[PDB]
């Protein structure tokens, strides 16, 4: 995707996460966890099954047409309806083959991008507390029990609370 | 200082190759299939009316061939015309046959208005051994066949009929095509016929043709079969010095005409379903099928592909 996580600096996926599509992996003194994030989840879900939506009801209602199967050639009238048809399907075979490719290509890159905006709010919470790896993890430079693993899952993690501990084990 | 946290996203051991711009081989986690490649072996009769003509094609049921009593005030929104439909009668052709065949199936019912023509010295009601409705010689039931007076006279006859009502009528008619100069008036007084329907707008006319035609039928002859629509507030005239195959009335046109035909050989079953191919209903939410480019209803779309994958996940890279 345009955003290079996803098949990117995200090596793989995780086939053991299976309530959610993207979470969180840590390891501290005491364990390691593996747990969804439902907001990230939640988005790249909302915007394929959008997709899915406008899609799935189209309205193409007909009754009365056009013959478009003949037994014997008749010339000049048969042509024409033979090319009417002809030159419909063809338009139309062309419009489904583009619109998934775009949609497909679309739906990859918000994927992508969706794994990205995981990674930046984490990155954005920890302040100056961690440092990338480069694979998608961050070394955090404190001791960071499984309360303080969860307050950055959920959110309300406040950096000034480990910040000396932190800088300290960072640069010295 | 040493914990660390994790950003990831889920896989599955084996996912499903769609196609994208650049790339016509990308797995994906799930995926979505958005043509329709599998029709049900009958048609349904819900919630669309459908019209079984059996073995009367509809021309032949609106010419009330022997067998075609079943379509009498018959509507439909689909008729479903048999590929095995048999002729019952007398042999005949429609010069724009293709054309009348088009108007009934649009126009959608099947409502006949009996009126009846004060016709002068002339016979009426011949009938005919190709044409033999259950145990007997017989003709179309909404045509009448006319054939000389028991004096060797038929005169001009010039009969009208006014449409002061609030819709279009559908007068269909006919002409009688003999083999043999001796045939021709063995039955009518002159050589040549002849037929001239008018409104106020237009006037057909037909001159019969004598000749050896080829014989399945039994027989020699042919009737020509016409159509003439009569607005309300138009007229219509039949002169003959011979060989008509007049009317028994009209039919009932419909002002908004949305109905259609399905030419197959599918059993109408008893599933639910407003789409229909040829080759049997579909009951499908994709937008795409492969099926049959002969559909009618509220369908997908008709394409050549027999697979488009819609990606409904991510990439799918595993372990
Ligand atoms: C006299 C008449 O109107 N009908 C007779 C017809 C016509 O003479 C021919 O169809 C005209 O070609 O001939 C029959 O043999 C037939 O076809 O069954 C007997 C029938 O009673
Ligand atoms: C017969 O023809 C005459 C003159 O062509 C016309 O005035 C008359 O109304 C016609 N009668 C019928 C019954 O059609
Ligand atoms: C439609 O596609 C399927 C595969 O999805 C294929 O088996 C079938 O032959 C196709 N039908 C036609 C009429 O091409």
């Amino acid at each position: 995707g345009l955003f290079g996580a996803i098949a990117g600096f995200i090596e793989n996926g995780w086939q053991g996460l299976i309530d959610g599509w993207y979470g969180f992996r840590h390891q501290n003194a005491e364990g390691t966890g593996t747990a969804a994030d439902l907001k990230s989840t939640q988005a790249a879900i909302d915007q394929i099954n959008g997709k899915l939506n406008r899609l799935i009801e189209k309205t193409n209602d007909k009754y009365h047409q056009i013959e478009k199967e003949f037994e014997q050639v008749e010339g000049r009238i048969q042509d024409l309806e033979k090319y009417v048809e002809d030159t419909k399907i063809d338009l139309w075979s062309y419009n489904a083959e583009l619109l998934v490719a775009l949609e497909n290509q679309h739906t990859i890159d918000v994927t992508d991008s969706e794994m990205n905006k995981l990674f930046e709010r984490v990155r954005r919470q920890l302040r100056e507390n961690a440092e990338d790896k480069g694979n998608g993890c961050f070394e955090i430079f404190h001791k960071c029990d499984n309360n303080c693993i969860e307050s950055i899952r959920n959110g309300t993690y406040d950096h000034d609370i480990y910040r000396d501990e932190a800088i300290n084990n960072r640069f010295q | 200082g040493n914990p660390v946290i994790c950003m990831g996203h889920h896989a599955v051991a084996n996912g499903t190759m769609v196609k994208t711009l650049a790339d016509d081989q990308v797995e994906v986690v799930t995926a979505q299939e958005l043509v329709e490649s599998q029709n049900l072996p009958e048609l349904c009769p819900s919630p669309l009316r459908l019209v079984d003509g059996q073995t009367c094609d509809i021309i032949n049921g609106a010419l009330g061939s022997p067998g075609c009593d079943h379509l009498n005030g018959a509507e439909w929104d689909v008729f479903i015309e048999r590929p095995n439909a048999v002729d019952t009668c007398y042999p005949f052709d429609v010069p724009e046959y293709q054309s009348l065949r088009s108007i009934l199936a649009n126009n959608g019912k099947f409502e006949f208005i009996a009126e009846e023509f004060q016709w002068n010295t002339v016979k009426q009601n011949g009938k005919s051994g190709a044409c033999k409705r259950a145990n007997v010689n017989d003709f179309f039931n909404r045509l009448n066949w006319l054939v000389k007076s028991d004096g060797n006279a038929y005169p001009l006859q010039n009969l009208t009929k006014i449409n002061n009502g609030d819709y279009a009528r559908l007068y269909i008619w006919g002409v009688h095509h003999p083999s043999t100069d001796t045939e021709q008036t063995n039955l009518y007084k002159n050589n040549p016929g002849g037929v001239t329907v008018s409104t106020k707008t237009s006037q057909t006319s037909v001159v019969p043709n004598i000749g050896s035609r080829p014989l399945v039928r039994g027989l020699s002859s042919r009737v020509s079969f016409y159509w003439t629509i009569v607005e309300p507030g138009d007229l219509i005239v039949f002169n003959t010095i011979g060989n008509l195959i007049a009317p028994r009335g009209h039919y009932k046109l419909n002002n908004q005409k949305k109905s259609t035909i399905l030419n197959t050989a599918i059993p109408i079953g008893s599933c639910v379903s407003k789409c229909h191919t040829d080759k049997g209903s579909l009951s499908t939410t994709k937008p795409f099928q492969n099926i049959s480019r002969i559909a009618v209803g509220d369908c997908p779309r008709y394409v050549k592909q027999g697979s488009l994958k819609l990606a409904t996940g991510m990439r799918n890279i595993p372990e």
